């Protein structure tokens, strides 16, 4: 020794939150940008990084905190140029469509001049208009709360992926212990350049288009001996659900104030036929079976499901987007209400179409999504659970609050700066 | 618009005090837009205008001439307003009236116009008598 | 976004190797809107990794080469053990979190040191 | 308090023909108050109650024709039916509603 | 020998889009101005020519980015001046109007909400009748574009002033000027020079004649994508360009008339003197002389007889000279002895009349609309016609009609391209190192 | 000089002859605008440590002209030493080999690493 | 002879212009000024002595001053924008007074979560936001006419938290150390800091508040004392210790102005309502006009006398400061000032009154609406420096003619400078 | 980066031969206006190593060249200009001659390279 040297390319990693961005390959606009970012940034870069031991945890996380301060601003930053709807906002005469969870409204609005007023019908869900106290006079929901901005008519919001990719000068250290529940020695850790690529769908009480789980049935939770924490369960074998809208709705244009017209429901063809979202029993049930089997162990004692409700119609209810429209289903009219002591058909779910949502959990932010003309089949893979820890334990489907979706799909990745400084004693001495 | 229509005793004896009553059919009786009034055609003088009140909750104003012998309100438990006359005499004999005065008041952001367009609705009218 | 990157995740590769087999090992290689500003970020924050992993070694006068032979004696307190039992036994990581704390004298040491080095060498010039 | 005089107090009339009715204030009306002339014309068939013909002098009710027009000064007031027909035969009143009470006159009985 | 030896020196470059920034000429610097505002970065020693000697270089105008770029620029950058303004929502109410003669200079009238939002007050303001619009025939008037856009009002703060702007590349970059005197819009350019920023163009916006544009080298010029296509746009230049001229006598003076609480707009108070129509003259004879010679040129590349035929109809953007002037705009015939007549094969001057448009649609883009305020005093201004946006349509007949106005903007810049330098070459040598 | 002495002066040895570019030294003798400026300077700053980044790393740091300890493949291109130097515009030699452009560089990354560690198992030995 | 050498690190510098950033202690909570952005600790002990070069400045012509209001008139700006507007309620506003002089119980019709049904409405307003229409009934709020207001949201708090500029890494901050400073000219003792370490933002127009009290001597500044336009300021020793309080128990009410958009107001007077006291150390007060007084006298040769302020609007007339959630506006001058000297325990007290609506940096088309926060609010405070202008005999009126004047007081010792270490010189050696 | 910089302040008031002794002894407002501060910190070091890059002597802390001290810019021999100056007022006997010394010296760098290419070309 005698004398320290430098050696410049050491491998030395450290914790540091720092700021992701782009990644999409492959036209108007789309609210999760992507109209113009860095490409394709291809897969096989990975190095596997042999048997070198990492520990680490999913919860204290700083990707998921880093991307809902994102999404939050992306959707925000999108609605800026278009229609703030107040002027909507009036007393509303409702007669029932005649072709009970849909209403024919009448109002007075302001036309392309100011003192010239116009009497004007449109359809509304009656989820979403309270009546002004039989009276039968309504207003929009949402007007004693905050503005309401319309959705940009032209663009569009269903998923896209993205993959995210850390700043050179870092690494994102992916663990692929395929049975690993989130906390502990990954005994198999790789590192990659850019992230494989998540989907950016929303829900509430399953967890859409997500990755699969891998030989597995995997239950991952900060704290299973908690009641308010949420439990997070990954699929094996994913099942598939179907969801349709199967009205042949037509979209009108009606023109308030000046400027710009916000669309609207006109005549609903045919005869109402409620939505429906159809699931195999059998495939859900032996589902059921296995995670009954999972989550036993941790807890030896028996378990039930329970229906989860009692709150206000966003938590409770399978909140999810598709094919530019909004659903919310009971998704416990007998889907869980079951409990395990160890056919060709299917189960069907009554759902509710709703026009203005308030996403995000928040408040003073809420907008309206103009219909989709024409049916829709929503299909979709289903790969988690939010359920929710309430002699034996009580289960409930329901998450939280919102971010728990996005730590399902993050919980393999963790951001790490590289220090290629490392000092080191040595024989020599500059000649 | 605003269906109307007016109830109560049409026979009354002389001197005694005498209630009536109309209900409202679709709307609400405190609504601001509203102005419930009640007017009765006399047979000599003709129409004339006794007492009305919205908006304000405690609102009432009453025709001086007839000032001292009045009392109105009104309930949302029942939609309904209802006109007490104290001491009727027989002259008071006519058909009364329930008659709801509409307002108006829509806020555009840039100019909040505002009005009324008169004695829009009227009640069938209901007949009293003073006999005995 | 790969210029400055691609030589950082080679660097991270066989960590887990000693030192002794990382020497040789490491020539196994081969033989405006939200997403816009967040973008920038990224690329400046960037620049400012290399330029500091780079700028110290001029301060150290390590410029360039990958390894230098440096003129520092070895404060031995920092350690018991020497080469001779440290660079076949130990992992970076594991050097690195039991000399972390003299680290930031050691830096200090070496720029004087390197100072020195080269106004002495001056001192050689002057003569 | 404010009384309306009424000119003429009946009028018969066969059909086709225009008629003309006024009706004229005493307490100024108008007062400005930030408003306009307040004032309004209804009809009423017999047995049946009083209904919405004019207000603000020359604004038509709803949904009622172009069969009269009504006009008015500050102070007077005059009604003029277009084309009267077999419909038309009523009692019309005026009646101001500037100040409380409101007070119509003793009727325009038409046939 | 034969070993690679590494150059860190040496001229190599690729073609590749990339980001640009201002540089101006340091005109005065009050900022609000629209274009510079705060303004950029601080000028330049310009001259700096380089020789590039004998370097055969080819490239198309037609694809560059940078003309697109300043099309990026330009429409965000209004949008960045716009936004704090006025909104001319509220005064969309039924006009009643009428005359103000003693041309369609009408005078109109409508409600206004004073200082306090409940009392209303009548306000009497004039307008054009390019403004208006029938409600279906008198009286009644409404405003134009209210029907489908939020309207808004161009602060009189700012002005429009088309400074000169320079554009240059970031440092690692290079612009490859061309100097061929007869550079045909494509094809080699054999005295190529490289320079650090480029010549400051003027953001005038013209439709169907360029004004202020550089005057072409010593050679009438003539661009286009494809001159045998039958529809795509054709560029002309110009040599010892020609002269125009345009004043408004009308001496006016602007009335400023509340809309609200705060907000308040600007229009026309009174006519001064009277109505005399808007003018703009052009020498008879350059005009003649200028399109004989351009006449030769365009024959040489069909060889058949050329008509000039008006433009189009049916709008005034498309079928109008539009141009700015001061900060209120011009849409103007072009037509009456403008053409409509060819060649075979008096010292007065021709007469264009035509008239003011307050609010003008720009970009074409609906949705957004800009309100000019009147500018006080008589308006004049002279400027050169350097170009002409001919369309082609036995014989061939030209329409003058101008499409997209990033013609303009391709009349300019069609003597830059843009490059990314690598130094970093590689080559054999003898050597190893020892 | 920002860099435009250095990245545009490389051009005034332009499109001349190899024989002339390896010894022509004589011949020196907040809003939008803000934002597409600030989007310049660290767009220029990249292109110039990306070459620096390269240039360092194969221990050609610093110095304007070095040689190398990597010898030539003929597959590159047949035609030799005084046929190329002389006769051909660099630009249009960068034509032929554009083609091993994006692999010649690894073997000055491994011959650099490998001359580097050799003085090491040398000095220290 | 000789042969060129190029020192690398050699101390040269040259004056400069910068974009300067921000650090500060750490605090969470919607704080205006600071935020969740500033960069955290810096404990700075590298106060380098620099020892004994000679450098001169001038805080007149400094630009780093004129920075600190390129920005913090910017930084509100980003906080008004998201906040309800109050447009709306300018509406014909009717009062006749509030009792349970300066109140008014005022009645207007506000639009309710709809906007097809009025609403009436009671709302307290100080004398000051309203004007009378007009012997009066109708009142309108003051700045309605002239510019549209916004309000500010109860999230955020003008609170001022210590916020420390630095120079970008590569720069330098010179600092003086002469405490006797002229206030312009060379300067015998210089030393250098990365950042100061401390400014507050608050906003003063006529005394400045908690203030960093002058080196151990009083001090002069002006661009120009012998004028009578140039803004002089006197920079205290031994500062004085004021304190201003609301006794009153005021209760917030939340109304509603058409759909989504709400406002806080005053409700209800609580408590027998006590005019706003502003109590100051008037035994500290009489001889501390004296010292100073002393000092203007070591430049002028002659006595001199103090006035009231210039009059006119309530903007140059008044001192005006933040309690916190509170603006303030003060006579200061009635019971203050009046008066000179030749050559008993008690208080001096001082009419003051309370405004909503303020038209901060007295600019057209900007006003905002300051949410009153409930219950009773005290601040005591440091006077540190005064603001006098100059009307036989020297006259002063306290009062600055600018608001820009204030930060002197705080960033007059401090010159960036771009420390630009390359430098050449000869040597004997040459390159062998 | 740059913050090292002050180290370099230290000793300002000194002779240049007492310097060695010294160093011997040794979104949103906030968001925005950090970013445009934080670049040009670069801007100003990378225009700092690029001119040593330039001049050929990258990287170490004195430089010696081979370009001649031009007695028109100073005739004070080493026994004087190092006496009892500090750089400020060799800064103002130098400035004037600035540029062209840069310039100077960059053409000595690039001469000598072909010098040195001589021996590898021969
Ligand atoms: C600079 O000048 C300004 C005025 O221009 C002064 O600002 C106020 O100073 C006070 C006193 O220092 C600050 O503290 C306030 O104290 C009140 C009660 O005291 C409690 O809190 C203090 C501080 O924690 C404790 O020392 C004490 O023991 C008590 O526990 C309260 O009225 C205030 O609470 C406010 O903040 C909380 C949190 O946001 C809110 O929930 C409350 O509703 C309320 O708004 C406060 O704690 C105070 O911060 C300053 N502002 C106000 C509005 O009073 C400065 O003192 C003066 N000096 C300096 C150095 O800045
Ligand atoms: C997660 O795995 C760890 C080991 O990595 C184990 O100790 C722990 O109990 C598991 N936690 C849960 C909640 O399953
Ligand atoms: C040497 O070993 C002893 C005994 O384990 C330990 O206490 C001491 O700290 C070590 N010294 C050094 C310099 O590492
Ligand atoms: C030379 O290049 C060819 C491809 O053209 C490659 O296959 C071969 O391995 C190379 N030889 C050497 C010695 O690098
Ligand atoms: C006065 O307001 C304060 C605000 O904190 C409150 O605590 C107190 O109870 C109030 N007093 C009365 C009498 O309402
Ligand atoms: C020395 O400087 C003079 C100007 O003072 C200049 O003309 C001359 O060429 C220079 N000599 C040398 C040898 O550089």
């Amino acid at each position: 020794g005698l004398w320290v040297t430098v050696y410049y390319g050491v491998p030395v990693w450290r914790e540091a939150k720092t700021t992701l961005f782009c990644a999409s390959d492959a036209e108007v606009h789309n609210v999760w940008a992507t109209h113009a970012c860095v490409p394709t940034d291809p897969n096989p870069q990975e190095l596997v990084l042999e048997n070198v031991t990492e520990n680490f945890n999913m919860w204290k996380n700083d990707m998921v905190d880093q991307m809902h301060e994102d999404i939050i601003s992306l959707w925000d930053q999108s609605l800026k140029p278009c229609v703030k709807l107040t002027p909507l906002c009036v007393t509303l005469n409702c007669s029932d469509a005649k072709v009970e969870e849909i209403k024919n409204c009448s109002f007075n609005a302001t036309t392309e001049l100011r003192d010239k007023k116009r009497r004007e019908y449109a359809l509304f869900y009656r989820l979403d208009i309270v009546p002004l106290s039989n009276n039968s006079e309504y207003r929009l929901i949402n007007c004693n709360t905050s503005v309401i901005t319309q959705i940009c008519p032209k663009v569009t919001f269903d998923p896209i992926p993205i993959h995210y990719c850390a700043p050179a000068g870092y690494a994102i250290l992916k663990c692929n212990n395929k049975t690993f529940n989130g906390t502990g020695p990954c005994n198999n850790v790789s590192t990659v350049q850019c992230t494989h690529g998540i989907k950016p769908v929303v829900s509430t009480q399953l967890l859409l288009n997500g990755s699969l789980a891998e030989e597995e049935i995997i239950i991952r939770s900060e704290n299973l001996t908690d009641n308010v924490k949420t439990i997070i369960v990954h699929l094996n074998e994913s099942v598939e659900i179907t969801c349709t809208r199967p009205n042949n709705m037509t979209r009108k244009s009606v023109r308030i104030g000046p400027g710009q017209t916000f669309y609207a429901l006109g005549d609903i063809i045919g005869d109402i036929r409620q939505p429906h979202c159809n699931i195999s029993e059998i495939k859900w049930e032996k589902t059921l079976q296995r995670v009954s089997e999972k989550l036993r162990e941790h807890f030896n004692k028996t378990i039930i499901f329970n229906q989860s409700s009692g709150g206000d119609l966003e938590i409770t209810t399978h909140s999810f987007n598709c094919g530019g429209e909004f659903f919310y289903c009971n998704t416990s009219d007998l889907f869980f209400n079951k409990t395990f002591n160890e056919t060709n058909s299917t189960i069907t779910l009554p759902c509710r179409i709703k026009q203005i949502i308030n996403m995000w959990q928040e408040v003073g932010r809420a907008m309206y999504a103009p219909p989709i003309a024409g049916n829709i089949t929503c299909k979709s893979n289903i790969t988690g659970l939010l359920l929710t820890r309430d002699t034996k334990e009580t289960f409930r489907p329901g998450g939280g609050n919102m971010r728990d979706n996005w730590r399902s799909e993050l919980y393999k990745y963790k951001v790490v700066e590289v220090k290629p400084l490392g000092i080191a004693p040595t024989e020599c001495n500059r000649t | 618009q605003v269906q109307l229509q007016e109830s109560g005793p049409g026979m009354v004896k002389p001197s005694e005090t005498l209630t009536l009553t109309c209900a409202v059919f679709g709307g609400r009786v405190t609504s601001g837009d509203s102005f419930w009034t009640w007017i009765r055609q006399s047979p000599t003088k003709g129409l004339e205008w006794l007492a009305g009140i919205s908006g304000d909750a405690d609102n009432p104003t009453y025709n001086p001439s007839l000032k001292s012998r009045l009392t109105i309100s009104k309930d949302p438990s029942k939609n309904q307003v209802s006109l007490k006359v104290t001491s009727v005499t027989a002259t008071d004999t006519a058909v009364y009236y329930c008659a709801r005065e509409k307002q108006y008041y829509f806020d555009d952001y840039y100019s909040v116009e505002s009005g009324r367009v008169g004695m829009d609705s009227w009640g069938q009218g209901v007949a009293v008598i003073v006999s005995s | 976004v790969v210029g400055l990157g691609a030589v950082f995740l080679g660097f991270l590769g066989a960590a887990g190797s000693t030192m002794g087999a990382a020497s040789n090992t490491l020539t196994v290689q081969a033989r405006l809107g939200v997403w816009g500003f967040k973008q920038l970020q990224a690329r400046v924050l960037a620049i400012e990794r290399y330029l500091e992993v780079q700028q110290l070694l001029g301060m150290w006068g390590c410029s360039g080469k990958l390894i230098c032979c440096t003129n520092v004696p070895w404060n031995s307190s920092w350690s018991n053990k020497t080469y001779n039992e440290i660079w076949d036994n130990m992992t970076w990581m594991q050097w690195d979190r039991e000399i972390g704390n003299y680290t930031d004298t050691i830096y200090k040491l070496l720029e004087v040191s390197q100072f020195q080095q080269e106004i002495n060498e001056k001192d050689n010039l002057t003569l | 308090d404010i009384v309306m005089t009424q000119t003429p107090i009946s009028l018969p009339v066969s059909l086709g023909e225009s008629a003309t009715i006024s009706c004229r204030s005493s307490r100024s009306l108008v007062d400005r108050q930030d408003g306009k002339t307040y004032l309004e014309w209804y009809f009423q068939k017999p047995g049946q109650s009083p209904q919405l013909l004019i207000y603000e002098v020359a604004n038509r009710a709803s949904g009622v024709p172009d069969r009269f027009r009504g006009s008015g000064s500050d102070t007077d007031f005059t009604l003029k039916i277009s084309r009267v027909e077999a419909d038309d035969v009523a009692i019309y009143y005026c009646m101001q509603s500037l100040d409380p009470p409101h007070t119509f006159g003793q009727g325009t009985k038409v046939e």
